[PDB]
Order: C-alpha cells, then structure tokens, then sequence
C-alpha cells in the first residue's frame, strides 16, 4: 500500500520489485468509451444533416494495472513487465468524405467524423517454431562475434590489476619510509638509468614522480569502462519475426441505410522474444539504496593527475587510502555483474499493427467514391513473462568466472592496503 | 502518505482553534508536498511543507523535513488588503540510516510530539524563557 | 523554563512506552539545557537539548532550538560493553520576530504537535514514504 | 482589424462583469495599437496592447503580441487619490510561420481560448495550483 | 490543478472541430505538466505544456506559463506555437486572476484579435 | 617551491576588479607550482601554473612556462552548479641561454609587462584586429 | 593592432627607464607586425612581433601570437660585425572560444601583465627560483 502496486519491501526495509505482481498481475475488464459519437456534416439527397448520434454500443477489454520497477543490477537493467490488452473487437476511426453524383436528381456530399467500427481480432497465433531456431546460431556465432572484445577486456582488467599492484608497492614503500628504495617503480617507466641530483622526499617522489603510471591507469581504466559498457549491453538477445494478415470488416451504415461501405484492412502481426542474463543470486534482492555512481570511476582516475589537490599537504595517507578503498568498492560492485549469469528474465510479446487498407462503396452500380484515411484506436498487444525456455540456452557463467575471479583478487589486493 | 485535507483539531494556547490545510500539490523539482489553509491571498495563509530525501550517494542518510509558516495579518484601517508584518517559522528535520527501524522512527516522532506539549518547551517557546 | 524530570507517556508506534528524562547541567559554553534518560548508562546515551537564543546581530528574531537524539546500541555475542550501531536524531526550530506574540507562538507549537500526530507525517516518517 | 470600442462580455470568477476599453491610438515607433479602460487617471486604467509584427530577414516569422495589464486601485482613506499597489500582467505571443494558413491560425486561437476556459488552467492560475 | 483529459470543443475558424488532450508525465527537471493529442502519433506532435513558477530570487511575482505547439506535416513541414505568461504578485487575489483569465479569453474571441491572428492584419 | 599568495589588481578593462591566488601545491617532476583563487569550483577558480626548467640533455637553454586558465563561470545552469562554457587559455613560454643575465631576463620581463599594459596588445587581444 | 610609436615605461629593472617602439611595416607575405627602437641592425635593436588569426579551416579559435626577440649583439672579441650571441624567446599565445567576450579576453591580459610585476614571476625569471 505504501509502495506503488508493483513494489514490495525486503528484509531490511529496502525497495524491491514485487515479482508476484510483475509477472502474475491481476487482470481486469474495462469498457471505457473513447469516441461513442459520430458527426455527419454536409447534404445528402437534398437534405442537410448535422446530427450527433452515438456509435459505440458495448466495449470489453482485459488489461493489467499500472506498475513500477527498479533496476536489479549495477548496469541499470530493469525487469520486464507483464501487460495485456486483448480487445474483443478492433477499432478504427474513419474520417471519410462520402460523396457521389447520381442521375435523375441524386447527389450526396458530406464528411464523417468520429465514426468507428468493430471487427474480429485474430488472437490465436504462435510463431514459436519460427523464433526458437533463431537463438542457437546466434549463440554459436556470439563467441566468434565478440570473443575478441571479451578477450581484450579480460586482458585489460588484468592489466589494471597489475597497475594497482605496482601502485600498492609504491605506497607500501612510502608507508615504511625510504627515499632510495621508493624508486623501485620509478625505474619501471623512465626506460633509463635516472640518477639523483639532491636529497628528495617521500611524498615528493610519489605525488607526481609516477606520472606515466597515473596516465596509464587513467587510460586503461577508461578503456575498461568503455568495453564494460558494451559487454553488459551484450547480455541481451531480442529477436522477432513479422508477417502480414489482411482482414475484412462487416458491413456498416453511417447513414440510415443510405449507402454501404466495404473494403479491406491490412495489418501485420509480429511475434517477438527477448532473453536476458544477469546474476542468479542477488537479482531478487538488489540493494538500490547503497551503490556508488559511475562518475567517481573517472574521478579517481583523474585525481592523481589533477594539479589541484590540497590533501597532499594535509593528509596524503588518508586521501590515497580512500582512493584505494573506493576503487575496490566500485570493483566489487561491478563484480556482481558476472556472478552466476543465467536466464533470469524472459518475455514473449505478440502485437498487431496496421499498415494499409482499402475502401469500396457499393449500393447501386458502384456509385460511391471514397478518398479517406484510416487510423486505429485499439490494437492487440499481449506481453507475458515466461520462465520455461524449451531449448539449449547460452549459459555465460563459465566464460565470466574468470572476470569474477580477477575482480575479487583485485578487491582483496586493494582492501589489503592499510593506513 | 497521499495528500489530502489535513484538519488539526484543538491547537493554541487555550486549545480551542482548529486548522484546515487544503491539498495544494507536490513541487516535483524538489519532491515537496505542500498544504495550505483555505483562503485567497497567497501572502496571508498558514502553510506547511513535507519532504522526503532518500540517501544520496554523497549523503547515505534518510531525511524528513517538515516546515510550517504562519504570517500575520496586521490589516490596516483601509487603504488596501492587509500586509505581511510578521512570519512565524517552524522547521523539523528527522534523520536516520538505511537499516533504520520503523519502531525507533515512531519512537522519535512521539518523543518530540510529547516534548512539544511538556511544560518545559511550553514556556521555552511560549514565554521565550531560557531553559533554566 | 525550569529544569526537572519529564515523564513523556504514550510513546512509540502504538503509544504505550514511557520515557523519563531527568535534568542535566545547563551548558555555559552556549547556554543550552539538557535532559537525559533516567539512567544509568542511558543517561549518557539518550539526549534532549533545549536552547533559546535571544535577539542579536545574527539573531533578530529569537531562535528556539530542540535537538533530540537516541543512539541504538548492541552487544556482540562475546563482547561486554554496548557499542552504538545506529543513531537517531531530530531537530526542531522556531524563529520568531521581536514583535511576535505568545498566542501565536503557542499556536505554532500546537500546530507542529498536531501535524506530528497527523497520519501524514507518521506515514512519511515511520514508513519513510514520500507523500504521493 | 480597425480599432474601435471593445466591449468584452462576462468575465471574472462568477462571469458577471463587463469591460469597455475605448480605442486610444497606435504607437508608430513599434506598430502597437492601444486599448484603454474608460477613466481619468492614466495609472488607474486597465490596458491592452496589440502588435502585429511582420517577418524580417532576422527572424522570418510572423508574430502577434497581446499584452494586458490591470492595476489595483487600493484606495487610501483620504489624503489624496489611490496609489498603484498591485499590477497583473498577461502576455500572449503567437509565433506563426509565414507559410501559415488562416485555418491553422484560427486553430491556435480557439485552442488557447478553450485551454484558458478549461478547469485545468482555471485552478493553475486562479488558485496557482501547480499542474499535478 | 489535476491532470486529466481535456475536451476542447468549438474550435477553429468556424468553431467546429474538437481537441482531445490527454495528460503525460510532469517534467521533473522543471516541474511542467504536459498534454498531447489523443494519439497515437499526434501525441508526440501536438503539445500543450503548463507550469506555475512560484516566487524565487529572480521571480517574485508568480509566473504562470502556458505553451501550445502544433506541428503540421505531410515529416513536419510547419510549426505554429503560442505562449502565454501571467505574472502575478504575492498579494494578488484570485478575483484578479480570474478577471485576467476571462479578459484574455474574451479578447481572443473578440473581432479584433481574430482579425489580427487569422489574417494577420494590424489594427489599421 | 613556490608557496606565496599573490594579491593581483587592476583586472579587466575597467581596472576595478581584483583577484587573489593562493598556492595549491608543487609538482615534483618538472619544477611546476600551482596557484588558485579562493573558492571550491573549477570555473570560479582561476588557474596559474608557473614552471621553471634546467638543462639536462634534450636542450641547452632554460624554459620558463606560465599557463593561466580564466574559465567563464556561468551562474544560471539549471541548478546551483556553476559550470564552464568558455575556457580562457593563456600560455607563455620563455627560452634563455645559459650565458644570459638577470639583467637580460629582467629586460625581456619588463618589456613584456609594458607591452601588455600599453594600448598596443590590448587591441589585438581583446578587439582582435590586425596591424593596419 | 596598429602601426604606431608605443611609448613604454619601466623597462629593465627600475621605474625610471623607458623605451620607444616605432613600427617597421607589415609583411603581406605572412601578416606579422614588427616594432622596434631606432637603429639599423636587428641584433643591435629590440624587436617585438604580433600576429592575429581568425576562424578558418586551420583552427576554430582567435589566436593572438606575440613574440619579443632581444638578441644580444656582440661587436668585438671575435665577431666584428653585430652577431647574435644570446637569444631570448617571448612566445605568448592567447586562444579563446568562438563565443567569448571582450572581458574574457582582457582578463588573461591583466592577469599576465600584473603577474609579470608580481614577485613570483620576477624571481622565477630573473633569479630562476626553482619550482621543484
């Protein structure tokens, strides 16, 4: 009651998504008239008619209420919502201008507005046989289509870990206290036998004496963020197939049995399916109230290169240890993106959309001429969540366990840094 | 906590008056729900605001702010509508952590509610007398 | 504004507990009186501070302050001394002009009380729910 | 669009009052036709300004500005005639493309008129209730 | 100021057509409510935005703004739009505000402004 | 190591603006200092980085570099976060032979200062005009 | 800027010295000014060049280049004719965004002109105080 319909509380009073309502909502019937009136303006058989009578007789559609979700992952992926709108009969307004000049004194010319008609809706259809095949091949080529980027990401993250380890060595040298031994890393960048000039200082030979290290760190962590972005974008596979289905509308008489209206309506129905992947443990209970942003990822990288920093003259130790700790925090946060990755969500959607139409008036010798434009009011749209996946999936846990291992190791390394 | 007509019954010195704050809306730019007593002059009405700040990345602490404003009439012997002369303000900001608990939240609420009625704060605000 | 023991009853979610805060020493450093749980250790845990800053250069505009603090503490399975795991606190303020009148001051008091009793603030506070 | 006596019928809250703005003239320096409430003290009259800004090589856009001001009398209890105390301004700015059609232009016209008659803007301006 | 479906009848050059404006999300970046045509596509075409900016360090002086936008296509080939800004002081009264609203409506329905909008002719 | 506060004056065309630059640190790699305005915002804080080099192997002449940033700090930007829109770069570079003199350095120094102060460089730096 | 005799002041290291700079003509082949003092040989004379560029296919900024070359002329002990022995650079580059204003432009100019007189630049240039 406190939270909106599609939400619920957790153990420690944390915002969470109510699956029972998300995937199994309470349908309800509705018969809310939208345009239960039509207006004819003009003259027919020398009779100016401008009445306004109703057109809608009875409505009935089942649908679901309004819901709210919240991302259940660091990347911000939201869960899918079960929705239904399956009108018993379709609806399409026709703002046509019927007119026809017949002999023996018989002319008609007027314009119709807010005139709709109900017709059958082909709900019974299933393209599973056509959609299921279009996953296996995609998965098989996946590794052949992105193994390159996954491998370069795996090496980039290990390179980040190596950089952080070298930085940790330098910091530990700083903490223990030594000017000459502190140059262990300094010799790892100059590519040359650098000689001293005078008596230096600990913080002086560490604040920017490691500019190549800082530049490398910034560059390759931006590199990893960029690849990361794509990689998590790569954890989703949506595919759909569309076909055309022409339909006929029953006869109708906008006037009082003065002229008949017939023709055809062109629609297409497309069946779509989308599979997703994420953690299989914390997906149900993902703390959205305590997470770090994504900007601090750039913040930490640029901090050491920032030539504006007063904490180097007040508390170097605190600032550098906080740098470590926040890096480890972000690392652990992104770690959950690769722990036990399996099918977590799945939706199947069936939707109908008009494309074209045709109109033909026939009362006596095909006297009517129609030049109208069609527009729909009600379209069949049914999107249901499903958990049964009757086909071989692409379980991407084994191919990501390495990344999880790497991030855990790096977090251990950085949390091992003490004041 | 949906908005609706709030009617404070007995309030005041002798405890006889009542207040009816009608539902204005919620400024969404800052997530602030507002309530006003029935009138016409925006400058001559008792107003109340309630706001609910979730733990930001730079804060990590739940906040509830509740404000009350009451302006004086000092209506003049003619010459136009009254003029705002004095403005009584009250502000309360409650604060907890993420693993906060309903019970001690209501506890602090009721503690302050009964403090406001105890004789200490009575003459502390009433007569402006330093707590002594 | 005499200092003494205050026993506030009908406290909490269902309004059944009671808190007895006994007086303390009025802070010379800033002229602020203090009340605390009957004790013993809770005497240095729970706090209720009350102050009334008079008109000044910064203050014009009397300023009344009330800060309530409740530290939740726990004992680990093996420890002895209780360590504070959480800290509750709320802060009420009333800023009143030099020509303010005591009737309206008490009106403000009682209005804030009746609102804190109103379901709206208990919902937004105890349950931490924006009014929507 | 010749200037002449404009008599706007029922207007206000209850829809009972009528307004009679006499035709004054046209400022040429900006091409602005002016409509004025029948009165004596130029500070005590409801005013309207109609400007038909044709397109140039800096904007290539037709414009209509219609501005309306109402001043408040706030008659003082003697000592001399009233002083301007409050002043309500309204400014409508139709921005047409040169290719515009009389049809679209009238659509915009009656559209804004109906919106200003509908309950939404009724409360959004009369009661200054934010759209929510 | 509840947001709901608005049925504007008797509009146009001869006051015959009707506009059905359903509400949308109130823009949280600046607190502005929106209404759009019944749809489907015209929803993202036609727009009516409403905001009531309360006083601030630059306002004082409430400012109620109503913007209307009509794009005409056949790709949007033309775009008409209008903007109304009422500035009201804090001591202003709802009497004043309804007077102003009703006066502006009666002006837009008066012959002069139909002449100056529809055919775009200055009062001469 | 430069740790001196510089109280500048005669800023802008009017000459009535003043500025103050407080040291922020030293970059123990290239002999660079850092100075900033009092504040907590990049756009509102003006940067001054001086740098002095000595011959090692790549060059046989000194280098005195000076980089000043005067970002344009905009007030209204959708919130109380003054951002930058126009970054004002000012880069100065010197090169002195190891057999030069403090006299020669002061000579170039004062000639630069005088040309900057004269109406010669003002027309080319502000109004952007060529040498007619 | 413009070809004219620019009467400088305070050159070298004292407030009494001055210097006059007459133009030498502009070169249409490149478009770079030249000013210097009465003489015949540039080595014996003191040169200042300025250059201004506007947005084009090369860049998108308003580049103002300034150079001041005061080479040391030796006319004895070996080189009989005036030979340049010590060369000193004065490359000052001003860059600004397309949407910058005159005051943005003059801010950096005043910054640099008064910094060159400030004590930081004086001992950074003349005495070459290290900035390690």
């Amino acid at each position: 009651p406190k939270l909106p319909r599609g939400l619920r509380f957790g153990a420690d009073n944390e915002i969470l998504n109510d699956f029972q309502e998300l995937w199994f909502p309470d349908l309800f019937i509705e018969s809310s008239d939208t345009h239960p009136w039509y207006t004819l303006k003009g003259r027919v058989l020398n009779a100016h008619l401008d009445d306004r009578l109703p057109n809608v007789g009875g409505r009935q559609v089942r649908r679901t209420p309004h819901r709210v979700t919240v991302p259940i992952a660091s990347s911000g992926l939201r869960p899918v919502t079960t929705v239904q709108y399956d009108p018993a009969a379709l609806s399409f307004l026709l703002n046509a201008r019927v007119d026809w000049d017949f002999g023996n004194g018989d002319s008609a010319n007027l314009v119709i507005n807010d005139f709709l008609f109900r017709t059958f809706a082909p709900k019974e259809f299933d393209f599973s046989n056509s959609l299921v095949p279009r996953y296996t091949q995609a998965f098989s080529a996946f590794n052949a289509k992105y193994g390159t980027m996954i491998g370069e990401g795996l090496e980039t993250i290990k390179y980040l870990g190596l950089l952080l380890r070298r930085l940790r060595e330098g910091y530990r040298a700083v903490k223990r206290g030594d000017l000459r031994a502190l140059r262990r890393v300094i010799q790892s960048y100059h590519n040359g036998k650098w000689k001293p000039a005078t008596a230096g200082n600990l913080w002086l030979e560490f604040r920017y004496g490691l500019m190549p290290l800082f530049y490398d760190i910034r560059d390759v962590m931006l590199d990893w963020q960029n690849r990361h972005d794509k990689i998590q974008r790569l954890l989703r596979f949506s595919v759909g197939h569309g076909e055309d289905y022409v339909v006929e509308f029953d006869n109708l008489y906008p006037a009082v049995a003065y002229f008949k209206l017939k023709g055809e309506i062109t629609l297409e129905r497309r069946h779509r399916h989308g599979i997703s992947y994420a953690n299989r443990e914390g997906y149900a209970v993902f703390d959205n109230g305590s997470l770090r942003p994504v900007s601090d990822w750039k913040e930490l990288a640029t901090a050491f290169i920032n030539p504006h920093e007063v904490a180097w003259e007040l508390t170097p130790y605190s600032f550098v240890v906080d740098w470590f700790l926040n890096v480890g925090d972000i690392l652990a946060q992104q770690g959950q993106l690769y722990h036990n990755i399996d099918i977590v969500d799945g939706f199947d959607r069936r939707d109908i959309r008009l494309k074209s139409f045709t109109i033909k008036g026939e009362r006596n010798g095909r006297p009517v001429n129609v030049s109208a434009s069609l527009s729909a009011v009600d379209l069949f749209y049914s999107r249901l969540h499903t958990s049964n996946l009757p086909f071989a999936t692409l379980d991407l846990d084994t191919t990501f366990s390495s990344f999880k291992h790497v991030l855990d190791s790096i977090f251990l390394l950085t949390q091992r840094v003490k004041r | 906590a949906k908005l609706e007509t709030v009617t404070l019954g007995n309030i005041g010195k002798d405890g006889k008056q009542t207040l009816v704050l009608n539902p204005r809306g919620v400024n969404p730019t800052n997530g602030v729900a507002s309530l006003s007593q029935a009138g016409a002059v925006p400058a001559l009405e008792k107003r109340v605001t309630v706001s609910v700040s979730q733990p930001s990345r730079n804060r990590k602490n739940y906040k509830v702010q509740v404000k009350i404003q009451n302006p004086t009439a000092c209506t003049a012997n003619g010459s136009c509508d009254p003029s705002v002369t004095r403005q009584a303000y009250a502000d309360v900001t409650f604060s907890f952590t993420q693993y906060s608990t309903d019970e001690e939240r209501a506890f602090v609420r009721t503690e302050l509610a009964a403090l406001l009625a105890s004789p200490l704060l009575i003459d502390a605000i009433d007569q402006l007398n330093p707590a002594y």
